[PDB]
DNA sequence: CAGGATGTATATATCTGACACGTGCCTGGAGACTAGGGAGTAATCCCCTTGGCGGTTAAAACGCGGGGGACAGCGCGTACGTG
DNA sequence: ACGTACGCGCTGTCCCCCGCGTTTTAACCGCCAAGGGGATTACTCCCTAGTCTCCAGGCACGTGTCAGATATATACATCCTG
């Protein structure tokens, strides 16, 4: 019988197996149940599947093929949805969003 | 290195605040700044070297700052 | 090094653009906290509930907690996805 | 004044 | 009376004495340039801490908590990236804070307000 | 004429100032805020039941949020050079936790 | 069904507390405004009450765990339950 | 052989025992050390006795023999660094540290 | 239906540093959660410290890294010079 | 309003150091098989929330003056930005 | 070095909130109950940890086109400044 991986089987991308590595050694259970890190894979793709979604779109609207850690400082700020998941998070080479308070301006 | 902190000059925090969205900067900022420059640091490295103290290492690597920061609550992202 | 799988999705929702060698590793920092604050949400739930083993329920209910609004919808729509189509086979 | 602690002594005796 | 001191003795200085004690047209309106300044730093990434400045501060500070310390020149820039993203946080604050208070130029009275109010004191 | 000895005002607040800050009893109305806990879980899940505790540990947090956001609009409010806060204050003192 | 509470929080009950906090004098639109503060945070923290209490599949909102909605999102509480 | 209990050993109040239980149970480390609970109730036992000490000394200021919340209130806010290591916490029944603003007292 | 809690040890020290003083129960559930605190922040980091550096166990030193972090300022130093003076006797007692 | 001067944005072309792909490799993961220990499943019971009842009074709502702070205007002179 | 915008101090104006009676109200207390659901055990079962064995996906290293950095040189863009 050919071995198929976990990962490959449930469709995803996410490594199941080193997910579920991860889960056994961190020490956070005794046992963890089979369908656990599956569930943890998805959750994880969803969230790599938007910020990399957004970002994508910076490069494009900024002409950069290539996504530039500015870009990911750009997907994450305009966002609410994702930044209050990101909200003590600092990004290096990030920047800031740019804007100025109304009473700043002439 | 007996006064280093003047290092950190007065275009250096102007162009910082010009960064933040400033746009008047009084002069009592660019020595009150680094007042609280000095104690951000303080609180980092002194978490950071005792990480480091307590693998028996003689570096402060990366590793160990972006964990000193994470306590913080100031987590730090694209090193480790 | 989730590097690698990082790729396999970008050049899926983008068959075109590329990733600098930095984003990577924003998102190999990324993926590992939101996995760490996630598990770890999971463990502490596991253990007020007196339950001994990490399950799938614990982590659908460790994500809702986390993720604001829009985001805990889909993820549990997705995850969901995972354990049956894995279940299937 | 009615309800204090006055503060006595703060630094540590261990 | 009371007498202050003399701090040195002597009428040379000791410059003149071995071993010495002393010897071994177009103008923009104001604000309108800021602006300018402004989005030519927001629209930007790059470091704007000086580096070997940097370095020498994080040696000293790192002294009297322990001797002898080597940094990898990695963990001199996460610091530096930290530390200055503190600050541009700090400084939103504080200009969110002199809005309030009606003026444009921020001040360390606005300094000292937008830290108690994080409780970060 | 006719004057009915009226404290100045400013005085009757400092004074309650003074005698809040000493006591330290519970001070929303236990009822009316039983009513209100027990109103928004209900939208969250139907048919709840709270122990009596719960809500009690709610109400304990919720005035000791509101009073840490107080003695900190306060400060906004001291900041203007006035003394009388104003909502102005509050939407300042909740962005500058970054809580908003 | 109920409808209408927030308006419970009395107009002093808003006082009484902002008295405690330290502030002298107060505007007629503080009163109208912290309710809509306070409608904010429960609907952090009894959420975050709930989720746990649907976990377990219990009926009953413990009163330990409003104390972990509460350590999670950063104001510990001490002495209740423990 | 006779039985001593090793919170005697330490010399500590705490008990070292069911500290080091709840290491295992909790799952902090896949083996847990000999050393680790003898210190670990130590400083337990210190801060707990740090706390009371500071709360007592302020209940004979209220003449009042008993501790109640309202002293450790007390005894935490005003001591510096014990308010910056419990800095979030929100005691139950605590009530508040007086302050009044110098600006709005009268004049 | 036992809930076995620190109630005995908190008033135990306390008898020590006021011979005369008695605690009432709602004070008691304070201290008896706040050192549910403290030993699940020192232990929880003396948890991640031995993760990070790739040993397994949990052992002394581990945790006076644990306790130099968390506890600011005087507290540090007071608390491991009074932990080691206990693991100090007890290894020499055993 | 009219118009020069300025700065950033925009185009074309020129390199590179760098990220994407290739290829070999070996170490972690997939197959396969239990074992008992955790987890689910059924009464039960009791104690503890929800719910209603009535007195009652502490407190919330309401009303009015006027006293003082909110705010607007203004004069200015100096501590700023700009070069 | 300089020139001027703004922080600030002063005056003046008025509205709106504090103070203090009245008048209405519903929190509270205490009291009774009912049945609901959280907390035991018994039982039984089935699922993950543990183990052994084989192999291919992830990693590291090599390289090689190539999109981005960089230099240079237009095209408007705002800014004053009459």
């Amino acid at each position: 019988a050919k071995a198929k991986t976990r990962s490959s089987r449930a469709g995803l991308q996410f490594p199941v197996g080193r997910v579920h590595r991860l889960l056994r050694k961190g020490n956070y259970a005794e046992r963890v149940g089979a369908g656990a890190p599956v569930y943890l894979a998805a959750v994880l793709e969803y969230l790599t599947a938007e910020i990399l979604e957004l970002a994508g779109n910076a490069a494009r609207d900024n002409k950069k093929t290539r996504i530039i850690p500015r870009h990911l400082q750009l997907a994450v700020r305009n966002d609410e949805e994702l930044n209050k998941l990101l909200g003590r998070v600092t990004i290096a080479q990030g920047g800031v969003l740019p804007n100025i308070q109304s009473v700043l301006l002439p | 290195l007996r006064d280093n902190i003047q290092g950190i000059t007065k275009p250096a925090i102007r162009r910082l605040a010009r960064r933040g969205g400033v746009k008047r900067i009084s002069g009592l900022i660019y020595e009150e700044t680094r007042g609280v420059l000095k104690v951000f640091l303080e609180n980092v490295i002194r978490d950071a070297v005792t990480y480091t103290e307590h693998a028996k290492r003689k570096t402060v690597t990366a590793m160990d700052v972006v964990y000193a920061l994470k306590r913080q609550g100031r987590t730090l992202y694209g090193f480790g | 090094s989730y590097a690698i799988y990082v790729y396999k999705v970008l050049k899926q929702v983008h068959p075109d653009t590329g990733i600098s060698s930095k984003a990577m590793s924003i998102m190999n920092s990324f993926v590992n906290d939101v996995f760490e604050r996630i598990a770890g949400e999971a463990s502490r739930l596991a253990h007020y509930n007196k339950r001994s083993t990490i399950t799938s329920r614990e982590i659908q209910t460790a994500v809702r907690l986390l993720l604001p609004g829009e985001l805990a919808k889909h993820a549990v729509s997705e995850g969901t996805k995972a354990v049956t189509k894995y279940t299937s086979a | 004044r009615r309800k204090i602690i006055t503060s006595e002594g703060i630094e540590r005796s261990f | 009376a009371r007498t202050k001191q003399t701090a040195r003795k002597s009428t040379g200085g000791k410059a003149p004495r071995k071993q010495l004690a002393t010897k071994a047209p177009h103008r923009y309106r104001p604000g309108t340039v800021a602006l300018r300044e402004i989005r030519r730093y927001q629209k930007s990434t790059e470091l704007l801490i000086r580096k070997l400045p940097f370095q020498r501060l994080v040696r000293e500070i790192a002294q009297d908590f322990k001797t002898d310390l080597r940094f990898q020149s990695s963990a001199v820039m996460a610091l530096q990236e930290a530390s200055e993203a503190y600050l541009v946080a700090l400084f939103e604050d504080t200009n969110l804070a002199a809005i309030h208070a009606k003026r444009v130029t921020i001040m360390p009275k606005d300094i000292q307000l937008a830290r108690r109010i994080r409780g970060e004191r």
